[PDB]
């Protein structure tokens, strides 16, 4: 579907995550929506890439694997399908036309608020020889958190993948050994999740205390 | 203290009265601590307060 | 050692006040730089200033040789164990310097990953603040521990400091209790 | 549902007819800047920050007040710059005469002036002349602090003084540029809902007194929560500092308290921590009630409650989560292995369990505040909604004003409550009413479809009224509500904790209930011996029968008889009290153990509507709820009460369910002759007036001075009998004592003397020891 | 600015929201307090840090707090290279590779 | 014989509370608790070295040593040490408390039973 992606609802005014300080301005419903998928003459040198990739592609394996595609403030991202994830890259690593040698990384993002979407690992390519870039974005469920690893594609993922993993859970299965790289092994939870609490101590104070940032209000 | 990105400001007003006045107005800060073990000095209270009463001096 | 078991006249009170000098003018540091405030450690032992001023040129690399740890830096949870190794890995009498407010409380980064003080996983002598503290707030805190370790006892001193010590701080109210004009 | 629809913006949606701009502009998540507008209150249109251009009308348009019509079209400042010019121009209007108070008003980073001059607002001033002053701040009430500069003059708090409250004790005063809100001359504020203003405010005009300068948004833990006060179980935002509660602000639930609160819920919260808190297991020793530790104290509880056997009786008192009081009568069941429990604090009967028994107990969300809203005649039997459950009183206001709701009371006299409702009085002395009930049978009113009776608790002091009651509500066809005063009480008879209930609404007296909750307790068999009243069990103790006492949270002068209550915690020789606080019972208890407050336990009450309402600790404390330590009793006497948490003790109520059999008997009492007074006595009426002097409402010095001052109230004629005049202060008195309160002559019927039940200078039962519809002696 | 009593707000600022501007006030208390609220979406961009290409993913809700912030750090990725350049060599040799690799730790652990 | 537990923490209101939690005989099916209340790393350690102890609860908080630096320290240093429970002023110290190697772990704040229950089963 071409409806934006909606991670987080807004209700009423002043950005209140509760019922509010003022009666009578919480009544609003302002979804956060994420920029849906540009129409089509994608701006710079992004409608010759992602035409040359579709062109690299069938029309068939093109459409089954491209998801998305979304330009914002002039950063082209690629919303890839799972799965197919491997199969795209592959393509965008070889093609001389694409030719992105260098992936700078993976980036978890957890959105709790987006149904059957809720974990999005973020591939930054960058192509030298052409020097452009953009960023592919793999949505994988909460569920079934597992996303095919891009190793074989691009072995610099191999930490980013694994960081991402102990941040995020997302599980890049084929990749080597997903072992935890930052956090201890024995470490519960993945905290770059929302749902994981920040761990903070109340900053102590003669006769008083602040509880840490996540327990206090916010807007 | 809003603006600390360490909480490590605490700010606790009061009501200036004639039979008790610290500051112009109706508020004053009668409670005012500073946990120096959470200060990264980063400068964000200054450029907060509204009245000037914080400073940052030389002295370290 | 035989150097504590002196009797407690005189001859003890030379002995602590040459050995508390000794101590504090050969003060050396481990190197065991952290973060931030590694890098203001080295600063420090830099030309600008001069640590080796006060006898600290040494960064003793091995734990063994270093009677100084400057934790200089933010102990997250998977370096505790390693900071604490090093630290008992020192030969006594060693002090900690709790340099900058990662080290010392935590600072800014109040979460799951960092400890919030390393007085959790060893004894601190000194808390510096700053982030990170400049070269001169360190010297100043290295002073402040030479004042401390040139006023130290030993042996039969050293048994009766440490009950005053724990008499006296058995009493002192709670941080949270110091409720003043707080309402 | 007609759906009209229309484009805002270039957008299009469909809302239901007579929908107003602003609401389907919320809907669809567009933010037009308002001030005056409300979703709650008429619309005033008055401040016109929401103006908004629509297709074929030449002025802007008040979104907040233009009804959508069919096929409009309108653009908001997000598209039409017009519209921007008027709303933005507006705002600096609003801003000229606003002072320069940001850093100094509590709303501050709250502030919905500072939020929509940041979103639609100009970057800088361009007013150099003088600004409109008015000294400031003044108050309204001991509660509430008005700063008129900042007021800008929206009306909120008049429109909610008048049309949510009847209480239009401030009004918009003075005029043109001068206009500002005001109380009369010195008549203060004098709402039980003035808080509502304080949070209905858009600037720091109004503010809470007691919130002053106590903390900025940012310095707030934020909790959801239910007021522990009354039934009514609104939901409340409680907002704590530093560990302290500093406030409790309204929140939203629109099935419940849509988003308002009474002074009592909203600051009566300080009663933790007026320093008689209990802080740590207490022990008698040498008489000399002395500081325990958990071990030692729950070692002796456990010795005295398995030396006392099945001689013991729990007092659950009104103060309960469904959990603790779910735990109280699986303690009382099988950990003393008796029936002897009562959650009733207060004047009661055997009538009153029965008819709990066969009309509430098991019977949730049957009737529910949106039907209260609707329903064509409501009656009130023994029941002062604006006293006893004030959110009920502002739904039934409400019907009142929208769909024409016809109030009836059965009172003495018409209480200003009912007034504000337009209900009519059914004169009638205390005692009197199951009369009226039965004289009401064929009332068409109640005969409309969609009628409801309300029934008070004190309605169980009467005898034959519960019963007749009942009657009625069959034989008309209406739809009968019981709504008690504490907040526990639903709560606990959905936990059993009645002699003759358990838990689920299912009767003791039946074997397949018995058989059913001992199956989900892994036990063989509840104790079968018909439990003993509050009542039964005080007047038992009284008599050195009792072996021991497990009382929770109960104050004895609110009991019928108070110095009977306290002879029997003396007389009894073992006395296990969970206090929050020190009291008679803790003073003359033998083993003290503190549970924690609401604010510091995780739990759920039940309002009288059977809607759950629970609640996740907000404070985080070392202090445990009477859950744990009732579990834990148990464990150390030897028997497995499965209750760690509130979380184990939902699941169980879950698991027992519905009791779905033979619902128990009605309690078809026969409505006795009532007693007759002679020349210069009366018989009694009363009530607890909300603002009373409960213990709960502790510490709170403005909320008390906003109370109602007590007075006695008397028919012209008998304060003439009694040789009494108007304003001179009036003494009635009985045996135990006497309550001299100032006469208002009432229209009332005569030979009826009314006083509030526990108001200060009145504690009824404390110095008369009677309870409403008693005899009391009257004179000068 | 400074004064004689050390580094502050300028008291011509002071003077602005504390004496004239009203809405100078509010600006400053809200941009202070709240701070700006940035329009939801993505971006990930790159500057070239003096160990490589530092990147940046920036997710925002429309909220006045960052939804994520990911440091794609150079020398957390440079740190891959210590297998290659230090495989096979002398074990001072390997320092020496460490050394020209680098790596400051704390965008490594971030 | 009595027992004998060293509670350790600069915080006198947290001595209190253990000291609250644990009556004088905890468990009656157990023997008599005698308290030795310790403010400072250094005389926690020379208790300790003097020995004689059925159990030390360490507060994780204590401001110049922690009660967790204070377990791993008795446990490389007293041969035949006894068994150490810790209060975490974190739940995410939990995993410094497992490396602390104390037997057990209890969170602030103090919850009376948890720690009654915990120490009775480690002085079992
Ligand atoms: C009336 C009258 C005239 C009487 C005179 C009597 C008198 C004074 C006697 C003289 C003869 C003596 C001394 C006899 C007494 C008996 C005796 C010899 C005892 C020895 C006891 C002993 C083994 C040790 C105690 C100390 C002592 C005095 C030992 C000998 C002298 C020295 C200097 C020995 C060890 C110290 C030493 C050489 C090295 C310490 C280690 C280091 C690393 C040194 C410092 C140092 C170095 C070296 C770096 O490389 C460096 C590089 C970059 C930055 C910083 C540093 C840094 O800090
Ligand atoms: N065990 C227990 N006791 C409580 C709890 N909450 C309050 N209490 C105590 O219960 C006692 C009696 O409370 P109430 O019967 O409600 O008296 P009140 O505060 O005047 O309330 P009203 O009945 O409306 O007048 C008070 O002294 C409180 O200390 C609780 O959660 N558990
Ligand atoms: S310098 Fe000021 S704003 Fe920055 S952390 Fe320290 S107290 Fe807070
Ligand atoms: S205290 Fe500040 S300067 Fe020192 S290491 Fe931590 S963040 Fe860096
Ligand atoms: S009411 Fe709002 S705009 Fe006015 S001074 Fe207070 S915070 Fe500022
Ligand atoms: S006091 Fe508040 S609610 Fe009342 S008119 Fe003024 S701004 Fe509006
Ligand atoms: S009406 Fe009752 S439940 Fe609602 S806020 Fe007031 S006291 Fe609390
Ligand atoms: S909100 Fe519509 S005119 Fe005020």
């Amino acid at each position: 579907g071409d409806e934006p992606e909606i991670i987080a609802v807004r209700r009423g005014m002043f950005g209140n995550r509760d019922t509010g300080d003022t009666s009578g301005y919480g009544r609003l419903v302002r979804p956060v929506a994420l920029p849906g998928s540009t129409p089509r003459p994608y701006g710079g040198y992004f409608d010759a890439v992602m035409d040359r990739l579709a062109e690299v592609l069938g029309e068939e394996r093109y459409a089954m694997s491209i998801e998305r595609v979304v330009v914002y403030r002039d950063q082209l991202t690629i919303e890839v399908s799972r799965v197919q994830l491997p199969a795209v890259a592959s393509v965008l690593r070889d093609d001389p036309d694409l030719r992105f040698e260098l992936c700078l990384g993976v980036s978890g993002v957890h959105y709790p608020e987006d149904t059957g979407r809720e974990l999005h690992a973020v591939y930054p390519l960058m192509s030298i020889t052409h020097n452009r870039r953009i960023q592919l974005e793999v949505a994988a469920p909460d569920a079934d958190p597992h996303i095919p690893s891009l190793y074989a594609v691009y072995p610099t993922t191999d930490w980013h993948e694994r960081e991402t993993y102990d941040f995020f859970g997302i599980i890049f299965d084929g990749h080597p050994s997903l072992t935890r790289i930052e956090m201890p092994d024995d470490w519960e939870g993945h905290p770059q999740r929302k749902d994981y609490p920040l761990g903070g101590i109340p900053v102590e104070y003669h006769g008083a205390q602040i509880p840490p940032p996540d327990q206090r209000r916010s807007y | 203290a809003w603006a600390c990105p360490a909480d490590a400001i605490y700010v606790e007003g009061a009501d200036n009265t004639a039979d008790e006045r610290y500051s112009p107005g109706e508020r004053y800060g009668r409670v005012y601590q500073i946990n120096y073990l959470r200060c990264i000095g980063c400068g964000l209270c200054i450029e907060a307060c509204p009245t000037r009463a914080l400073t940052m001096t030389t002295e370290y | 050692g035989l150097e504590e078991r002196l009797p407690g006249g005189i001859l003890l009170s030379t002995v602590e006040t040459v050995a508390g000098y000794v101590r504090k003018g050969s003060l050396w540091p481990a190197t065991f730089g952290l973060a931030c405030c590694a890098i203001e450690m080295m600063s420090t032992a830099g030309p600008r200033f001069d640590i080796a001023r006060f006898g600290m040129e040494r960064f003793s690399a091995t734990p063994r040789q270093a009677d100084l740890m400057i934790v200089a830096g933010r102990v997250s949870q998977k370096m505790a164990p390693v900071l604490r190794q090093i630290y008992d890995q020192m030969v006594e009498p060693k002090w900690v310097l709790a340099m900058g407010v990662c080290a010392s409380s935590g600072g800014m980064f109040n979460n799951y990953a960092v400890v919030q003080g390393v007085d959790h996983v060893v004894p601190v002598d000194i808390y510096l603040p700053g982030c990170p503290p400049r070269p001169e707030m360190l010297l100043h805190a290295i002073l402040k521990l030479h004042d401390k370790i040139q006023q130290m006892p030993l042996g039969v001193n050293r048994e009766e400091a440490i009950r005053e010590a724990e008499q006296a701080a058995l009493a002192v109210p709670p941080t949270i209790e110091l409720k003043g004009l707080l309402r | 549902v007609e759906m009209v629809s229309l484009t805002i913006d270039d957008h299009e949606i469909s809302v239901p007819k007579g929908t107003l701009l602003i609401r389907a502009a919320e809907l669809m998540g567009i933010q037009i800047p308002r001030f005056c507008d409300h979703p709650l209150l008429d619309p005033v249109g008055a401040c016109r920050q929401c103006l908004v251009e629509v297709e074929g009308q030449r002025k802007p348009m008040a979104s907040c007040t233009t009804t959508v019509m069919p096929d409009m079209v309108v653009r908001t400042q997000f598209t039409s710059e017009a519209a921007d010019k008027a709303q933005r121009g507006v705002m600096e209007l609003l801003l000229i005469n606003h002072p320069l108070d940001c850093p100094i008003c509590d709303k501050g980073g709250e502030c919905p002036l500072q939020n929509q001059a940041m979103s639609n607002g100009r970057p800088e001033t361009r007013f150099e002349d003088v600004k409109r002053t008015f000294p400031k701040p003044i108050s309204i009430s001991s509660q509430v602090l008005l700063d008129r500069e900042r007021c800008v003059l929206c009306a909120r708090c008049t429109r909610f003084s008048s049309q949510i409250a009847g209480d239009p004790f401030i009004d918009l005063m003075e005029r043109g540029a001068l206009q500002q809100v005001g109380i009369g001359q010195d008549k203060p504020f004098q709402s039980y809902f003035s808080g509502n203003t304080v949070q209905i405010c858009p600037v720091g005009a109004l503010t809470g007194t007691a919130y002053r300068f106590r903390a900025r948004p940012f310095d707030l833990v934020s909790s959801p929560s239910v007021c522990e006060h009354c039934a009514s179980g609104c939901a409340q935002r409680t907002d704590h500092r530093r560990g302290k509660v500093l406030r409790r602000l309204a929140g939203d639930e629109p099935e419940v308290n849509e988003e308002w609160n009474c002074d009592k819920g909203r600051w009566a919260f300080t009663y933790a921590t007026v320093g008689d808190r209990i802080t740590t297991p207490m022990l008698r020793d040498g008489g000399v009630l002395r500081p325990a530790s958990w071990s030692e104290a729950l070692t002796v509880a456990a010795a005295g409650l398995l030396t006392a056997a099945g001689s013991t009786g729990v007092l659950v008192g009104g103060r309960c989560t469904v959990e603790d009081a779910y735990a109280y009568a699986k303690f009382a069941r099988m950990v003393l292995n008796t029936n002897d429990v009562d959650f009733r604090a207060r004047p009661h009967s055997a009538e009153e369990a029965e008819f709990l028994a066969a009309h509430v107990a098991g019977q949730t969300m049957g009737l529910r505040y949106a039907e209260l809203e609707n329903a064509p005649t409501v009656l009130l039997a023994g029941f002062e909604p604006e006293e006893e459950s004030p959110i009920v009183f502002l739904r039934l206001r409400k019907g009142v004003r929208k769909n024409g709701v016809q109030v009836v009371a059965v009172a003495p006299w018409a209480s200003r409550g009912l007034t504000k409702l337009a209900g009519t009085v059914v004169p009638t002395v205390p005692g009197d009413e199951p009369a009226a009930l039965d004289g009401m049978h064929d009332d068409d009113r109640l005969r409309r479809p969609g009628a409801v009776i309300l029934v008070g608790e004190r309605l169980a002091t009467s005898p034959g009224a519960l019963s007749a009651a009942v009657r009625l509500a069959a034989a008309t066809g209406a739809r009968l509500a019981w709504i008690p005063r504490r907040a526990g009480e639903r709560g606990a008879i959905e936990a059993g904790a009645l002699p003759n209930l358990l838990p689920g609404g299912r009767p003791v007296d039946d074997a397949d209930a018995r058989a059913e909750v001992a199956r989900a307790w892994y036990i063989s068999a509840l104790p079968e011996a018909p439990g003993r009243d509050t009542a039964a069990i005080l007047s038992t103790a009284a008599s050195g029968h009792l072996a021991a006492l497990l009382v929770g949270g109960v104050e004895l002068g609110d009991l019928p008889d108070p110095e009977l209550a306290v002879a029997a915690v003396r007389t009894t020789p073992f006395v296990v009290s969970l206090e929050l606080r020190e009291s008679a019972v803790t003073e003359l208890a033998d083993v003290v153990f503190p549970v924690a407050p609401v604010v510091e336990k995780a739990g759920s009450f039940l309002n009288w509507e059977g809607r759950p309402r629970p609640f996740a600790p907000s404070l985080k404390t070392n202090a445990i709820p009477d859950l744990r330590v009732l579990h834990y009793l148990a464990d150390e006497i030897g028997v497995d009460l499965a209750l760690p948490t509130a979380e184990a003790a939902d699941a169980e109520l879950a698991q027992l369910g519905t009791w779905g059999g033979a619902r128990p008997p009605a309690p078809t009492a026969p409505p006795t002759a009532r007693p007759e007074a002679g020349s210069g006595q009366a018989v009694l009426a009363s009530w607890r007036m909300l603002l009373d002097a409960g213990r709960l409402q502790d510490g709170e010095p403005h909320l008390a001075g906003t109370a109602v001052r007590p007075v006695a109230r008397m028919s012209a004629a008998t304060a003439a009998g009694i040789g009494a005049s108007d304003g001179a202060p009036v003494t009635v008195s009985t045996e135990r004592g006497a309550v001299t309160l100032p006469l208002a002559v009432t229209d009332m019927p005569d030979g009826v003397v009314w006083l509030p039940m526990n108001s200060p200078g009145s504690a009824v039962h404390q110095r008369l020891g009677v309870t409403a519809g008693a005899v009391v002696s009257i004179g000068a | 600015k400074l004064g004689p009593d050390g580094l502050g707000n300028s008291p011509e600022h002071i003077a602005k929201i504390m004496g004239r501007s009203m809405e100078g006030l509010i600006h400053h208390f809200k941009l202070v307090t709240e701070g700006i609220r940035v329009p939801p979406g993505q971006v990930y961009v790159a500057v070239e840090s003096p160990r490589g290409e530092l990147g940046v993913h920036m997710v925002s809700d429309g909220g006045t707090r960052p939804y994520r912030v990911h440091y794609r750090d150079p020398s957390f990725t440079n740190l891959q290279a210590v297998a290659a350049t230090c495989e096979g060599g002398m074990v001072a040799d390997a320092i020496a590779a460490v050394a020209s690799i680098d790596p400051v730790m704390g965008g490594v652990d971030r | 014989a009595p027992l004998r537990i060293l509670v350790y923490s600069d915080n006198p209101r947290t001595r209190e509370q253990v000291r609250l939690a644990l009556g004088k005989r905890i468990h009656p099916e157990l023997p008599e608790i005698e308290y030795v209340d310790v403010a400072t790393a250094p005389m926690a350690i020379s208790q300790m070295d003097a020995g004689g102890f059925d159990l030390a609860i360490l507060d994780g908080e204590a401001t110049p040593a922690g009660g967790m630096g204070v377990a791993k320290q008795v446990k490389d240093e007293i041969d035949d040490c006894p068994p150490i429970l810790v209060l975490t002023g974190r739940a995410d110290d939990a995993w410094l408390a497992k490396w602390s190697r104390a037997e057990a772990a209890v969170p602030h704040p103090i919850d009376p039973i948890r720690l009654s229950d915990a120490v009775v089963s480690l002085l079992r």
